[PDB]
C-alpha cells in the first residue's frame, strides 16, 4: 500500500520570503512533506499494535475480585493491600510482570519484553524501587520520562524496553514481545519504496511543484492469534482487520490503568 | 472625435496599470483558479513581388 | 466598510454530476477576514483586491463564522 | 530578588517588539479553519492523511 | 500557568488542582511524613513530564515555591528509598541569605 | 459473489456536444471480469477495490458479454 | 512554453497633493488612485492646445 | 466593535462663572479614529485604552465628524 504528499508552491511566495525572512521555501517544504510522511508511517505501526492486542487482566491474568481489564490504585484487591506509593507501586509492577507470563504463555516464543506506556505509567515506574525491596519511592530515576529527547525511556529491571507512547490516549500498557527475527514479533512493518521526489512545473505558468511517494506493506504474523487450531480459506490476508488481528495478536496484551 | 473630447474635459481619461501581484500567481488555473490565461503574442512574415 | 479593503471571490459554473453542480457564487471578504480564514482552492475560481466589495454578498470582520460557512458552502453541490 | 533565572529577557532598544512563528500546516490550505499543525507537540500525525 | 493536578496529572480521587497532606488520594494512603512528604515528590515530577508534553521543548527545570512547601522537601529523603525525614538539610530554608534555595 | 472482490467504477457524467451528454454511472464487476475486459481508459472516471460490490449494479464474473455491453455503453452518448 | 515577467508598482510623492495639512487615516497608500491623484498631483500641469 | 481597541475619554466638571459650567462626559473612541482626529488639550481630563469601549457612548470608526463634534462638544458650557 501506498502514500504521497505535494507541496505545490508558488515563485511570489518564494521571491518575498527569501527578501524578508531569509527563507528559502522550497527546502523548507520539501523538509516538511519527507518529515511528515515518516511520523505518519511510525503512528501506523504504533497504532497496529495496539489494535490487535489482546485485553490484557483478563482471564487467566486476573484475580477473581477485579474489576476484568483495568489495574485500579485505588482497589486494594489489585493494590494486595499495599500503603504508600513505596508498597504499592509494585503491585503494578507485579500485574505487569504477570502479564509478560501469559505473552509467553500464548505466542511460545518468549516473554513479554518490552511494554509501550503512558507517560504516567513510566513516571510511576521510575519513581518506585522496582528491584526486590521492603518498599521505595522518590523522585524519578532510571527511566526518562521525557519525550522530547526520547521516545525511549529505559529497561526496566533490567528486563523490559520500555517506552512512551507520546500520544496515548488514556492511561494504560501494553506489554509485548518481541524476538531477535523479523519473522518473530507479530506485527510487520515491510518497506518496498521510499521517499522518491517528483519535482516539476505546470508549463502554463511555470509554477514549480515537487511531491514524495511511497509503498509499504504492513501484516500479522501466522499465527499470532495463536489459539485458531487453524485459517479459514487457506490462502489468506495477512492485512490486519477485524476478522484477524482485532484483540487476537498473542505477542501483546493491554491493561488499562487507573487511580495513578 | 467624442472620446478625444471627453478626454480633454477630463471626463473619461487615460490609464496604465498592472496586475495585483495574487491575480497574476494564480494565472491559467494554478491552485484551482479558472479563465485567467496569460496574454500572448507572435508573428507574421508576408511578402511581395517585382517584376521587370 | 472594513476600511482594510476587501478580497473579492467570483467561483464559475462547474458540472458535478448527472443533476449534480456548483453554480458560481460572488462574495466579498474583508482583508483580515480573508487572512485569518479562507478554504478555496481548487474551486474553479477567481480573485481580486478592492478598496470596497466588489459584490452584492459582503462578509465584514466581525462575522468571522458566517464567512467561514459561506466559503466552504462555495462547494455545495446542488440539482 | 529572584532575579531572572526563571524567564527570558530580550531586553530592548526601541518600543513595541516583534516575534514571528511558523508553523506546518497540512490539507491542502495553511491558513484555514481545521488547519491541523503538522509537528504540535500534543497532537499526532494524521497517519491516515498521505494514506488511506 | 495552567492548574497542575488536572487533567492527565489528576488521580481520579483528588480535587483538581491542590495536594493535600491529610487526603489519602494525594499521599497514596500513606501515613508518617516519612512517606506522605515523597508523595509530594511523585506530584511534581508527574507536572514536569506534562510541561515537556505540552511545550515539546523539555521537562520542568525549575519550581517557584513557599517557604512550607521548601521545608518539606528540605526534611525529606528525596532519593528513590524506603521511608525518611529529619532536620532540613541541603536547601535553604531562609530567606534573608537569598531566593534559591538548592537543586531538588 | 465472485468472492475474489470487485471493481467499483464511477463515470462522471459529462457534456459531448449540443444536447449530448454521457450518462454517469455507478457499477460494480467482478474483480477477474474486469481484468478479463475493460474500457474504462480517457473516460473521466474513478475507481476502487472492495471486497463486496459498492453498487447496486453488479457484473459478476459469469457475464464476460454483459460487461462487454456495459463498457461500451460508458462511452454511449444520449439527449 | 516561455514568457516573461516584473514586480514593480508605481507612487506618489508624500505633499504631492498639496491641498491637505491632514492626510486622511494618517496611514495611507502612496499608490495613485482615482481619490488621491486624479487631476491633483502638484508636480505636474497639463494644457491642451489646438489650432497648431 | 472596532477590533483595534478604543480610548476612553473622561472629561471632569470644570466650575467656569456663577451658574457656567462645562459637565462631565464619559466617551470611548475607536482607536484609529482617536488617531485620525482628536482636540483634547487643557481640558481637564483623564485617559486610558482598552480592548473594548469602557464607556456607554462609543464613537466607532466609521463615524468620523460625529467624534470630531463630539470634541468640541467636550468644551461645552451651561447652567
Amino acid at each position: 500500500k501506498s502514500r504521497q504528499l505535494k507541496a505545490a508552491y508558488s515563485i511570489e511566495l518564494a521571491q518575498d520570503l527569501r527578501a524578508v525572512h531569509g527563507m528559502d521555501a522550497d527546502a523548507e517544504l520539501s523538509g516538511i512533506l519527507a518529515t511528515e510522511i515518516m511520523l505518519e508511517i511510525n503512528r501506523e505501526v504504533v497504532d497496529w499494535i495496539n489494535y490487535s492486542a489482546q485485553v490484557g487482566k483478563s482471564g487467566m491474568t486476573l484475580t477473581p475480585g477485579s474489576k476484568a481489564g483495568v489495574f485500579d490504585f485505588q482497589d486494594p484487591i489489585d493494590i494486595r493491600g499495599a500503603r504508600w506509593a513505596g508498597e504499592s507501586f509494585k503491585a503494578l509492577l507485579f500485574q505487569i510482570d504477570k502479564e509478560a507470563v501469559e505473552i509467553a504463555r500464548q505466542t511460545g516464543r518468549g516473554e513479554g519484553n518490552f511494554i509501550i506506556a503512558s507517560r504516567n505509567v513510566v513516571n510511576v515506574l521510575a519513581s518506585v524501587d522496582t528491584g526486590i525491596s521492603y518498599a521505595a519511592q522518590g523522585l524519578a530515576t532510571g527511566f526518562s520520562t521525557d519525550t522530547t529527547k526520547s521516545v525511549f525511556a529505559g529497561v526496566l529491571g533490567g528486563k523490559y524496553r520500555v517506552y512512551i507512547d507520546q500520544y496515548a490516549k488514556q492511561d494504560y500498557f501494553t506489554v509485548g514481545y518481541k524476538g531477535p527475527n523479523e519473522m518473530d514479533a507479530g506485527i510487520y512493518y515491510a518497506p518496498y519504496v521510499a521517499l522518491t521526489p517528483l519535482r516539476g512545473s505546470d508549463p502554463k505558468n511555470f509554477q514549480p511543484v515537487m511531491g514524495f511517494k511511497t509503498r509499504y506493506g504492513i501484516g500479522i504474523n501466522p499465527f499470532a492469534e495463536s489459539a485458531a487450531q487453524a485459517p479459514a480459506s487457506r490462502i489468506q490476508s495477512g492485512m490486519p482487520s477485524i476478522l484477524n488481528s482485532l484483540g487476537k495478536n498473542a505477542y501483546f496484551r493491554r491493561v488499562y490503568v487507573k487511580g495513578i | 472625435a467624442e472620446i478625444k473630447k471627453q478626454m480633454e474635459a477630463g471626463a473619461l481619461v487615460e490609464i496604465a496599470e498592472g496586475m495585483a501581484t495574487s491575480i497574476a500567481e494564480l494565472q491559467e488555473g494554478f491552485n484551482g483558479s479558472t479563465d485567467n490565461p496569460w496574454n500572448e503574442m507572435g508573428f507574421r512574415i508576408d511578402k511581395q513581388v517585382i517584376e521587370a | 466598510a472594513s476600511a482594510r479593503g476587501y478580497v473579492n471571490i467570483k467561483t464559475f459554473e462547474q458540472k458535478l454530476d448527472g443533476n449534480k453542480k456548483i453554480e458560481g457564487k460572488e462574495v466579498s471578504v474583508a482583508f483580515p477576514l480573508y487572512s485569518d480564514v479562507h478554504k478555496i482552492s481548487g474551486a474553479h475560481y477567481q480573485t481580486f483586491p478592492s478598496e470596497k466589495a466588489a459584490y452584492s454578498t459582503v462578509y465584514e470582520e466581525n462575522q468571522r463564522t458566517e464567512w467561514i460557512a459561506a466559503n466552504e458552502d462555495l462547494w455545495k453541490v446542488t440539482g | 530578588l529572584i532575579a531572572f533565572d526563571i524567564c527570558g529577557v530580550q531586553p530592548m532598544n526601541s518600543p513595541t517588539g516583534q516575534v514571528f512563528a511558523l508553523r506546518a500546516v497540512y490539507g491542502k490550505d495553511p491558513v484555514a479553519a481545521g488547519a491541523k499543525e503538522a509537528f504540535h507537540p500534543m497532537y499526532g500525525p494524521d497517519a491516515m492523511f498521505s494514506g488511506q
